[PDB]
């Protein structure tokens, strides 16, 4: 699952 | 479309120029922040697609505010005369006008800054380029349609 | 005779001032896939702008945000550049 | 099936981030003067990234600000162009 | 790879030109900004817009007046553009009575909030200053 | 003379 910076 | 003279930025010099890197993947737990699992698959990518442009790429990893501010101050001063532009690409974690050292967070503005007209003058009227992948906020984009 | 010292800099940021960045633990970040995508095959022939607009496109289009989270379930994102560049950009010839 | 709600916004500024703007009182400000020259030779024959980079160089170049106050002396101006675009922009056809 | 403009008209073109501010905001009249008003007037007529110029607008106005254009049907139109004279400083433009943020009048153009100029540019060319920082130029 | 913005 993408993930955020 | 068409290359118009005066138009255009010399490329004309003895080499393209430098591409710095820094891939910061890890990070103290004091600053709360997570691995970037993913961010050694990127820095891959873009030291072996900026070399194949021309740049003279440099990988840095995990640095920490302070290694990131001098790292760049000391490009800034180096003689830039024979390079027909410079480039520089971030990898962190990052709020609003901030990105993250290992040890905490510096403002972008104090890291570009060194590559002022004034500042570094081997560079002046080359192009500087930074290309940032860093959140800059909290918002999330629902889209639409 | 002279020049404004923030003259010739450009900034590509991934996302726009005050959103969320995307990134792939297996692929990597979105804006960083695209960004190569392109410069892999136009990087010697466009010009910097035509570059970062169609990297803008497929960050905007191609990506959709994934996760058990309902919160974070299908968001978008889409990339931020800023120039003061004074010519147009080619990295060859 | 998505779009971005952010995408395909275009901001010119008259400058960057944290600095003055100039303008005559006889000619008007250095941004529109440079914008409007630029558009009546080029609006209708160049993308608009061109124009307004064209628009970044004469502003740069062809300005200094003259006042009598020792302070505001011969100062330099560059706009900012911000853009979310995804796709050239061409005002003709 | 291009914006289509095959559309009935090319679109409206906002141009708000703010010259004399209320004493209280403590701002100068911007004397030359009619001389660039009438410029660009001509200007994005040529390139083929629908011009309109108000004056000395409050803060609530140019809400309104941003508002009110976003809730237009753009069906026509292949863009929209809107021009902004005025004082300003970081983040925020003046109005004659005050300050607004900027981010508040653009928006009202989100995709989601402005069916009718999805995926259409949104243009909007400002002329303010945005802090007190000078650029002495080198050499 | 020049004014600021």
């Amino acid at each position: 699952l993408d993930e955020s910076x | 479309r068409d290359r118009v003279p005066t138009y255009q930025y010399n490329m004309n010099f003895e080499k393209l120029g430098k591409c710095i890197i820094i891939n910061n993947k890890n990070f103290d737990k004091v600053t709360g922040m997570g691995v970037r699992n993913g961010t050694d698959k990127d820095a891959e990518a873009l030291f072996k697609c900026f070399r194949s442009l021309g740049f003279d790429v440099i990988v840095y990893n995990d640095c920490s505010c302070a290694k990131m501010q001098d790292l760049l101050k000391k490009a800034s001063e180096e003689d830039h005369t024979n390079a027909a532009c410079f480039a520089c690409i971030l990898l962190s974690h990052g709020e609003e006008n901030v990105i993250y050292g290992k040890d905490g967070v510096t403002p972008i503005k104090d890291l570009t800054a060194h590559f002022r007209g004034d500042r570094c003058k081997t560079l002046l009227e080359k192009p500087k380029l930074f290309f940032i992948q860093a959140c800059r906020g909290t918002e999330l984009d629902d889209g639409i349609q | 005779y002279k020049i404004p010292v923030e003259a010739d800099f450009l900034f590509a940021y991934s996302t726009v001032p005050g959103y969320y960045s995307w990134r792939s633990p297996g692929r990597g970040s979105w804006f960083v896939q695209a960004l190569c995508s392109i410069l892999e095959e136009h990087g010697k022939d466009l010009e910097i702008m035509q570059i970062l607009t169609r990297v803008n496109d497929r960050v905007a289009r191609h990506f959709e945000s994934q996760s058990d989270d309902p919160h974070f379930h299908e968001k978008k994102q889409i990339p931020c550049v800023v120039s003061m560049l004074t010519k147009e950009l080619y990295f060859s010839q």
